[PDB]
RNA sequence: GGCCUGCU
RNA sequence: AGUAGAAACAAGGCC
């Protein structure tokens, strides 16, 4: 109402009224930006030279009577010297600060929600965990990636049209939505902001940066994913590198990307690999992606790759079917076969011994960018349909067609040096040669298979050697089509068996997988691939000695529980922690064996205390002869690298960390062994192996003061709780004994 | 021992430590006066390179011209704007046959952006010269006084919004009889006739240029005035347009793609070459690159793209060419002089150059004027033979990238072909052979075809070595690009928007560079630690533990003391610095949400505080108090133009007040030809009518809205 | 760690000309 | 459509041989490619060439350094003849008033004796410089006797002060209609700067300038608590950096910089009409941590109403000094120099009671050098980039940090200096020490003859390391590159010193 | 002396 | 005098 009656107020003056009437709407955006004052050239040197003088801010009229004229001392805030242009007054920063800390409250609840992208990254980061840094020669090659993490997939118009219709209904003018995942995604904000009191330009702002997709010109080398991007400037330098684990949204796409690009270069590099089945099982033992293990995945993520299957396979677990061809993935859907194993000569009077097969059969072509039906019979193909996406694709689904259909038509069309023998000697199978030798072009294939008519039922298109549709008549048994998926996805995992060189088999006979069909491609993955291998323990790395020890004392658990309980003295003084404490600086291990020797009989003392982790973690360090002391550690310091390695007390770290998932241990980012439950391990939330003469009742609470920090708790005293800051930024409390 | 640091290139290759050899820690070279004397030479120089011309006299301006364009084939190597028309065209030609219709691809999409700009567009830009006032006015208000003055003077075509509209009513205005303005000095009406106006409108303002790093003398820079400005934007859309269709083109495009262009480049020539072909990357540089583009080949090659497109089309792209061809470039500020026995000093205006006596000059200025003289017309000089600066510089690269393209061993029709990526003023050509004189004639062959296309290598700034080593516009290329880290040195220091920017621009430069640049960890650590020392230093927010005494000292103690989780204030309040190399990703107030006290938080970021501006490299950024806006210098006051200050408070309470009326204005630029009232007045009837239909308004108060809505009526009506 | 410069010559010069003692300190 | 104006402005707007726009269009429509490029590369003249000439070991020759009197400082603070009044204080940074600290280190050094000059100005007043320094030492007995020490002290609109400061100096401005006829008006005196040529002082300045002190100049803040690996790699490679940057002397004219530029931008945004008078200040850390604060001299800002970003604010600056001006006489050319007392140190030997010196001059900054001099900490980044690109580049070989053993080992050297025996290796800190060195004169000594010069040098620092590293370099004109890199050497002492650099580097490369 | 400006 | 370098500052406008 009150708009119409300041529109009133506004007209009744002449200036005012004139400006009203001859500007139109269009010429709002000139008259809005129209000023005098001109753009900063060198702002720097203007704000530098601005904050010397008095009221070198501008601020609302408000100020006048939000804010005294001046503070306690009677420093001025704001003067009522009017701005240039503008009826904003003139203050001093003082006002700022003394909004700061006597300005009007408010309940800012809502403010996570209005930036709701910046808190998401905090919190990917949060839970983020870090690895070993390895420092090694980075191809540092420049692509085009996207920096938003969660683009919701749009474009910058379309997501302005979205903005607008959700914050701004009236506004929408003539567009009118057409997709349909708009609509949904539509729908979903409109009912989360069904009553926001927030202004709508902030929140339009908001629904424009957490839609529209952003993409920049970067060096990166290993990732591109948009939430491993967003930490580039962290896991990426001109030597040293990182494995990083954001800690967000796993999604099961990213991670079965990153499986299959892990699968197929592990396939490739057991392919020249001397023993490939052991090398590839031990690799695959020794190897993590986004800082969950391969095999974790493989046994829970089912997915149809041929890499992937041949992971699968090797660790003997479930393995897949459905025989693949050229890098397609072929199941057959009708009749029998068997091999004749003959003799036949080429068109470059090659001679060589082949098996051909029997009976008529129907197959199911499936592939990474294309898709196929076949049917054929002895030697002959009948009727081939692609579905390809590109005219290539197509392109090379015929050509495999062609070489699965063993035609004479094909045979008589090979022409070169075509030898089947690898690099490493190793004769190598035909059909795989003959389908290399079709993909540089397949003419002479083209050209020599043969023409037929047709009924020109359907208004089917004709095919084309070289573009050309020919509607009339065309190659014989092939056709065109464009289908958007393969009769159905198979439904069965066969059993196999695999020759050294990786040879793939089924129980009758048939062959199933070779490294041959690895597809090739070199693509990105979108986590980190942590590749362990070289990344090792030389001859006796920490991944040997450190990592190993771990592993000793994992093995030998069983014994070590009660031989810690019963004379545990004999399990210090023990010949197996030696190698250990050659790495604890001299200066400081008795303090850490007095320390954790404490710490170990005082867990003993109270019942109702046990964590198998920290008797693992910390034994190494009672090793030493014992030297008493009265401060407290954080943290417990080890050489590797010249370099101290810091292992927490409490929690996890990039050194130690015990997964809860798949209570595996990790040492160094090598795997050390299942560890498994004590009935006994107290879930009370108290752990009394943190602090010296301290227990951890549990979480925080604001009645015993502010957070105490480790080095100031001696001034407490006979059942004093308190509240302690300890971890990664952790607060707890305590309570004295 | 006397140390020397350029002995370090003994050891380390000079690619690998080239930052050490950029001084740009020191104040750049700033002009110390007036750009009169750098003009009148830039004008006489473009009129030297070019003298051999034919001479001619434009009917319009009364000014003479010079046309170079199909002069003598120049005999010395020195630099020639001798262009030939048949050489362009048959680039252009080629260029088109190697890129089939890249041409009419670019046209269409130009068309679609020509007819759908708006008027708007022109307020997005720098300084421009105004021809209402002949002064240098932002964008924004030289289109205001400019769309002002039309209408007074009754062309009203560009009320339709559109950008075209616009330009029509710029070329209308020429022929106008006799425009009128209304400048103050209370004010008075000043009547152009039509040749003095049409001489305003064809005139570049021209300023030297400040802060120029790598150069020991001052250069002089023009604005265009506000009717060249359209014709120029859709021509260097369409411009850019080709450009962004050209592999060989790097202009279009940010700094990490042209490193990807250009490794691309070489790992095609070099590597694709055979062990017996010899391979020469010349890192060479054009000189004098504005005073030899005619803007002749600029219309023939705009004529040769715009080949079977519509008319209209055709004459709106061509229009922007034939009106820099004529072109007067404004003096300047004109000289000062002063007397050492009387002990005073005096101003000249540049206009009276052409009368003063020149007994007054030094040796040098003396020549200068008296060469410059008879070009002088109306206190503006005649400049039709070349470019001020820059202005087209898509199209210049589109010359270049054709050039480049003119060696693809199928116009070569010999063994020797090169190729390589050109960006406006600086290009890499990679040559190759059979033979040393193979290289030899092929170097040859391309000085000789850009000196027909009219552009000039500069003998003294290029070298040619074996492929592998070399430069390209300040990126240094030794077997893999080399990050020189000097370049960025001056994005560190505090950028000087406000607190809370400050502090996102610096953490946010510091990633930047440890991505792009090569910044290592720890001179990360060291380079957020002085950008937090010197942000703290420049906004007085010292950490409040401090005994630091300044003029904010007082009560940013005060509000420290107050606090409960010290651990959680701003760093603009005094609270502790908790970024590193893994948080500098995250906006600062982001990152200590968790830490802050309730009240403390409920303060800061309170939407009521008078102090945020809603919103203004792309720094990322969270509303606060700490968002504040810097004054003005406040400098009008004291001069004529005092009267524009009302105009802007005006115009700022109608623009408010139409914001209150429709919520989307700020969002998206508000559309349509309805004049302001009407608009809100039709608003208001159908907001009061919906809510009276279904919501809270009642009878009674819809009656008193529309009769409201009926007297604002009737007062518009008077 | 404390660089030292090996023409350190911290012995060299009788008195720093610029970082005097002068005061009896 | 085009009509009228604009069309007969499109007429004229064509090549030579067209008459109207729509017959050119007409023509270029029809056009079509028949050989019109090799056409005229034939008839064009075979004079027009880019022959290659070869660059070899013999091609280059030294630089051709400019003759005259020899150059002088020009540096706004003595950086090599610069005494310290020190005392030890427990503060930090900025806590502290000025003034007071000031005074408080003045009344430590009891020989104070009646100044005199000792060294004139050859082209000023002096009895004016040697009453603007009783004047200055009266005042701050003046503060010192009060009961508060204000923030910020205005001094005296005297005769002296006011001749020194060049007030009244700048002509009247007036119109030219009745200053037209006068005998003697003419342009502003526009002519090339004066040539002068290089002196042994500017080596020697840097060679003090890239020494290890036994202080501590920069104390940094806290950073963020290191969580990943790369965080701790950082914070002992960081450690190395600053301990090894923080004990030089070019860090200590990076602070003395830094704190004059503030100091004089801060008093002359605010008082721009009195004569203020600001010590200059500096904090250290001695060896054993006890904090220390230095009084180096007096400024003086003059009235400063800065309008331009170029404009100026003359500001005596007067500096104590135990180096006496009678031996490098061409290097003082603009001071004034007065002998004040005479200082009792201990040395070695003992006591020795040397004389001190007052350096006085008048001098000038602008707005922009201000605040280029305020940014003066980014020489630190400058050299410790390098230095980390040095130490990561080897580190990629070996898969292990490198930078323990390059810092503490005294491995692998650089070639940096020139001693009479031949090129003298240093270790990773004295490259380290020298890069920054080299940035904080570049910001001290910036001008445009150095932006011209290291422009026109690097290219031919280019051309020689790719023949040193045999790619068979050619160049079209290699006399126009000397020419222009000679032209830029003309009278500033750095330019001269890197120029003089250069040629020692082409003599010991290609050979 | 008073007002006004410190990129106009 | 001084800064500075191809032209300026070393205060400017008005009542």
């Amino acid at each position: 109402m009150e708009r119409i009656k300041e529109l009133r107020d506004l007209m009744s003056q002449s200036r005012t009224r004139e400006i009203l009437t001859k500007t139109t709407v269009d010429h709002m955006a000139i008259i809005k930006k129209y000023t005098s004052g001109r753009q900063e050239k060198n702002p720097a040197l203007r704000m530098k030279w601005m904050m010397a003088m008095k009221y070198p801010i501008t601020a609302d009229k408000r100020i006048m009577e939000m804010i005294p004229e001046r503070n306690e001392q009677g420093q001025t805030l704001w003067s009522k010297t009017n701005d240039a242009g503008s009826d904003r007054v003139m203050v001093s920063p003082l006002a700022v600060t003394w909004w700061n800390r006597n300005g009007p409250t408010t309940s800012a609840v809502h403010y996570p929600k209005i930036y709701k992208t910046y808190f998401e990254k905090v919190e990917r980061l949060k839970h983020g965990t870090f690895g070993p840094v390895h420092f090694r020669n980075q191809v540092k090659i420049r692509r085009r990636v996207d920096i938003n993490p969660g683009h919701a997939d749009l474009s910058a118009k379309e997501a302005q049209d979205v903005i607008m219709e959700v914050v701004f209904p009236n506004e929408v003018g003539a567009r009118i939505l057409t997709s349909e995942s708009q609509l949904t995604i539509t729908k979903e904000k409109k009912e989360e902001l069904q009553d926001c009191k927030i202004s709508p330009l902030m929140v339009a702002y908001m629904l424009e940066r957490e839609l529209v997709r952003k993409t920049r010109f970067l060096p990166v080398a290993g990732g591109t994913s948009s939430v491993y991007i967003e930490v580039l400037h962290l896991t990426q330098g001109t030597c040293w590198e990182q494995m990083y684990t954001p800690g967000g949204e796993v999604r099961n796409d990213d991670v079965d990307q990153s499986l299959i690009i892990a699968a197929r270069n592990i396939v490739r590099r057991a392919t020249v690999s001397a023993d490939p089945l052991a090398s590839l099982l031990e690799m695959c033992h020794s190897t993590q992606i986004g800082g969950i293990r391969m095999v974790d995945i493989l046994r829970q993520n089912p997915t149809e790759e041929q890499a992937v299957d041949i992971c699968k396979a090797a660790m003997g677990l479930r393995i897949s079917s459905s025989f693949s061809f050229g890098g397609f993935t072929f199941k057959r859907t009708s009749g029998s076969s068997v091999k004749r194993e003959e003799e036949v000569l080429t068109g470059n009077l090659q001679t060589l011994k082949i098996r051909v097969h029997e009976g008529y059969e129907e197959f199911t072509m499936v592939g990474r960018r294309a898709t196929a039906i076949l049917r054929k019979a002895t030697r002959r193909l009948i009727q081939l349909i692609v579905s390809g996406r590109d005219e290539q694709s197509i392109a090379e689904a015929i050509i495999v067609a062609m070489v699965f259909s063993q035609e004479d038509c094909m045979i008589k069309a090979v022409r070169g040096d075509l030898n089947f023998v690898n690099r490493a000697n190793q004769r190598l199978n035909p059909m795989h040669q003959l389908l290399r030798h079709f993909q540089k072009d397949a003419k002479v294939l083209f050209q020599n298979w043969g023409i037929e008519p047709i009924d020109n039922v359907m208004g089917m298109i004709g095919i084309l050697p070289d573009m050309t549709p020919s509607t009339e008549m065309s190659m014989r048994g092939v056709r065109v089509s464009k289908m958007g998926v393969d009769e159905y996805s198979s439904t069965e995992r066969v059993v196999v068996s695999i020759d050294r060189f990786l040879r793939v088999r089924d129980q009758r006979g048939n062959v199933l997988l070779s490294p041959e069909e690895v597809s090739e491609t070199q693509g990105t993955e979108k986590l980190t691939i942590t590749y362990s291998s070289s990344m090792m323990w030389e001859v006796n790395g920490p991944e040997s000695v450190l990592v190993n020890t771990y592993q000793w004392i994992i093995r030998n658990w069983e014994t070590v529980k009660i031989q810690w309980s019963q004379n545990p003295t004999m399990l210090y003084n023990k010949m197996e922690f030696e190698p250990f404490q050659s790495l604890v600086p001299k200066a400081a291990r008795g303090q850490y064996s007095g320390f954790v020797r404490t710490l170990f009989q005082q867990m003993r003392d109270v019942l109702g205390t046990f964590d198998t982790v920290q008797i693992i973690k910390l034994l190494p360090f009672a090793a030493a002869p014992p030297k008493q002391s009265r401060m407290q550690f954080s943290s417990l310091t080890v050489n590797v690298r010249g370099s101290g390695m810091r292992i927490l007390v409490r929690g996890n770290s990039p050194v130690f960390n015990y997964n809860k998932a798949t209570k595996r241990l990790t040492v160094l980012g090598k795997d050390a062994g299942a560890l498994t439950e004590d009935p006994d391990e107290g879930t009370a939330g108290v752990e009394s192996a943190v602090l010296r003469g301290f227990l951890i009742l549990g979480k925080e609470d604001r009645r015993y003061g502010p957070a105490l920090s480790i080095n100031e708790l001696s001034n407490l005293a006979k059942g004093e709780k308190a509240n302690v800051l300890i971890g990664q930024g952790d607060v707890v409390l305590v309570m004295k004994r | 021992m006397d140390v020397n640091p350029t002995l370090l290139f003994l050891k380390v290759p000079a690619q690998n430590a080239i930052s050490t050899t950029f001084p740009y820690t020191g104040d750049p070279p700033y002009s110390h006066g007036t750009g009169t004397g750098y003009t009148m030479d830039t004008v006489n120089r473009t009129h030297q390179y070019s003298e051999k011309g034919r001479w001619t006299t434009n009917t319009e301006t009364g000014a003479p011209q010079l046309n170079p364009i199909d002069g003598p084939l120049p005999e010395d190597n020195e630099p020639s704007g001798y262009a030939q028309t048949d050489c362009v065209l048959e680039a252009m030609a080629f260029l088109e046959e190697s890129h089939p219709g890249i041409f009419e691809n670019s046209c269409l999409e130009t068309m679609e952006v020509v007819q759908q700009t708006r008027v708007d567009k022109l307020t997005q830009g720098r300084q421009t010269y105004d021809w209402t006032l002949n002064r240098n006015q932002p964008a924004a208000t030289a289109l205001a006084n400019t769309i002002e003055v039309f209408r007074s003077n009754g062309l009203t075509a560009n009320e339709s919004g559109r950008l075209i509209d616009f330009l029509k009513d710029v070329m209308e205005s020429m022929d106008k009889e006799e425009m009128e303005i209304t400048t103050h000095f209370g004010k008075k009406k000043q009547r152009l006739n039509k040749r003095s106006y049409l001489i305003r409108a064809l005139t570049l303002n021209t300023m030297t240029k400040d802060a120029e790093r790598g150069k020991l003398k001052r250069r002089a820079i023009a604005t265009p005035g506000m009717q060249i400005r359209g014709f120029v934007y859709f021509v260097e859309t369409l411009a850019r347009s080709i450009c962004e269709k050209l592999e060989q083109s790097g202009l279009p495009v940010g700094g990490n793609e042209k490193k990807a262009k250009l490794a691309n480049v070489v790992r095609k020539m070099m590597t694709n070459s055979q062990d017996t072909e010899l391979s020469f990357t010349i890192t060479g540089d054009n000189t004098k690159w504005n005073e030899n583009q005619n803007p002749r080949m600029f219309l023939a090659m705009i004529t040769y793209i715009t080949r079977n497109q519509p008319e209209w089309f055709r004459n709106v792209l061509s229009i922007a060419p034939i009106m820099f061809s004529n072109k007067m470039a404004r003096l300047g500020k004109g000289y000062m002089f002063e007397s050492k026995s009387m002990k005073l000093r005096t101003q000249i205006p540049a206009e009276m150059l052409a009368s003063i006596d020149l007994k007054y000059f030094n040796d040098s200025t003396r020549k200068k004027i008296e060469k410059i003289r008879p070009l002088l017309i109306d206190g503006t000089a005649s400049l039709s033979p070349g470019m001020m600066m820059g202005m087209f510089n898509m199209l210049s690269t589109v010359l270049g990238v054709s050039i480049l393209n003119l060696g693809q061993k199928r116009y070569t029709k010999t063994t020797y072909w090169w190729d390589g990526l050109q960006s406006s003023d600086d290009f890499a050509l990679i040559v190759n052979a059979p033979n040393h004189e193979g290289i030899q004639a092929g170097v040859d062959r391309f000085y000789r075809t850009c000196k027909l296309l009219g552009i000039n290598m500069s003998k003294k700034k290029s070298y040619i070595n074996r492929t592998g080593t070399f430069e390209f516009t300040s990126f240094f290329y030794r077997y893999g690009f080399v990050a020189n880290f000097s370049m960025e040195l001056p994005s560190f220091g505090v950028s000087g928007i406000n607190e809370s920017a400050d502090m996102s621009i610096g953490v946010t430069v510091i990633k930047n560079n440890m991505i792009n640049n090569d910044l290592g960890p720890a001179t990360a650590q060291m380079a957020l630690q002085l950008f937090i020392k010197d942000y703290r230093y420049t906004y007085r927010c010292h950490r409040g533990d401090t005994q630091i005494q300044t003029r904010r000292s007082f009560e940013i103690k005060k509000l420290w003391e107050q606090t409960r989780s010290k651990a959680g204030l701003l760093v603009s309040d005094g609270g502790p610095n908790l970024y590193n190399i893994r948080n500098l990703h995250i906006p600062e107030v982001c990152l200590k949400w968790e830490l802050m006290d309730e009240d403390y938080q409920g303060r800061l970021c309170n939407p009521l505080n008078p102090f945020v501006s809603h919103k203004e490299m792309e720094y990322d950024a969270v509303a606060t108090t700490h968002s504040w806006i810097p004054k003005r210098n406040r400098s009008i006051l004291n001069t004529s133009q005092r009267g524009i200050l009302e105009d802007e408070q005006m115009y700022q309470k109608c623009c408010n007040l139409f914001e209150k009326f429709f919520p989307s204005s700020s969002y998206r630029r508000p559309v349509g030809i309805s004049s302001m009232v009407e608009a809100m007045v039709s608003r208001a009837r159908i907001d009061a009518r919906i809510d009276f239909e279904s919501g809270r308004i009642k009878k009674e108060e819809f009656a008193e809205i529309m009769k409201i809505c009926s007297t604002i009526e009737e007062l518009r009506r008077q | 760690y404390s660089p030292t410069s090996p023409s350190y010559s911290p012995t060299s010069p009788s008195y720093s000309p610029t970082s005097p003692s002068y005061s009896p300190t | 459509e085009i009509t009228g104006t604009m069309r007969r402005l499109a007429d004229q707007s064509l090549p030579p041989n067209f008459s109207s726009l729509e017959n050119f269009r007409a023509y270029v429509d029809g056009f079509e490619p028949n050989g019109y490029i090799e056409g005229k590369l034939s008839q064009m003249s075979k004079e027009v060439n880019a022959r290659i000439e070869p660059f070899l070991k013999t091609t280059p020759r030294p630089l051709r350094l400019p003759d005259g009197p020899p150059c002088s400082q020009r540096s706004k603070f003595l950086l090599m003849d610069a005494l310290k009044l020190s005392i030890e204080d427990p503060s930090h940074e900025g806590e502290g008033i000025p003034l007071y600290d000031a005074i408080k280190c003045m009344r430590t050094f009891f020989g104070w004796k009646e100044p005199n000059v000792v060294k004139p100005h050859e082209k000023g007043i002096n009895p004016n410089y040697l009453l603007a320094w009783k004047q200055v030492l009266a005042e701050l007995q003046d503060i010192e006797n009060e009961e508060k020490i204000p923030k910020t002290k205005n001094m005296k609109k005297t005769s002296q002060l006011k001749w020194a400061l060049g007030e009244n100096m700048a002509p009247e401005k007036v119109d030219f209609d009745d200053c037209k006829d006068v005998s003697d008006l003419k342009q502003y005196d526009s002519d090339e700067p004066e040539l002068r040529s290089l002196a042994s002082w500017i080596q020697s300045e840097f060679n003090k300038a890239c020494e290890l002190t036994d202080s501590s100049w920069i104390e940094l803040d806290e950073i963020g608590e290191d969580v990943a690996p790369i965080e701790h790699i950082a914070s002992m490679r960081r450690n190395y950096f600053t301990a090894e940057v923080s004990h030089c002397r070019a860090t200590e004219y990076i602070m003395k910089g830094v704190y004059i530029n503030t100091a004089l931008l801060n008093a002359s945004c605010a008082a721009m009409d009195d004569f203020q008078l600001i010590p200059m200040i500096s904090k250290c850390r001695t060896k054993e941590g006890r904090r220390k604060t230095n009084l180096y001299g007096f400024i003086i800002k003059g009235r400063s109403h800065l309008r331009n970003d170029t404009d100026v604010v003359n500001f005596v600056s007067m500096e104590f000094s135990l180096t006496d001006p009678r031996l490098e006489p061409h290097k003082w050319e603009k001071y004034c120099v007065l002998e004040i007392g005479d200082m009792l140190l201990r040395s070695a030997i003992g006591q020795v009671s040397r004389p001190m010196f007052l350096y006085v001059r008048t001098n000038g900054t602008s707005k922009i050098k201000m605040k280029w001099g305020m940014e003066m900490r980014r020489c630190l980044l400058q050299s410790l980039q390098q230095i980390e690109s040095m130490i990561e580049a080897e580190s990629s070989v070996k898969e292990k940090d490198m930078t323990k053993e390059f810092f503490e080992n005294k491995s692998e050297t650089w070639p940096i200096g020139e001693s009479p025996k031949g090129v003298e290796e240093g270790s990773i800190g004295k490259v380290c020490r020298t890069l920054l060195a080299k940035s904080v004169f570049n910001s001290l000594y910036a001008s445009p003859q150095l932006e011209g010069f290291s422009a026109e040098s690097r290219k031919l620092l280019l051309i020689v390391q790719a023949l040193r590293d045999n790619l068979e370099p050619g160049t079209f004109d290699l006399g126009g590159l000397y020419e222009a890199i000679e032209e830029c050497l003309i009278n500033d002492p750095w330019v001269l010193l890197n120029a003089s650099w250069f040629n020692s580097f082409l003599t010991h490369a290609l050979r």
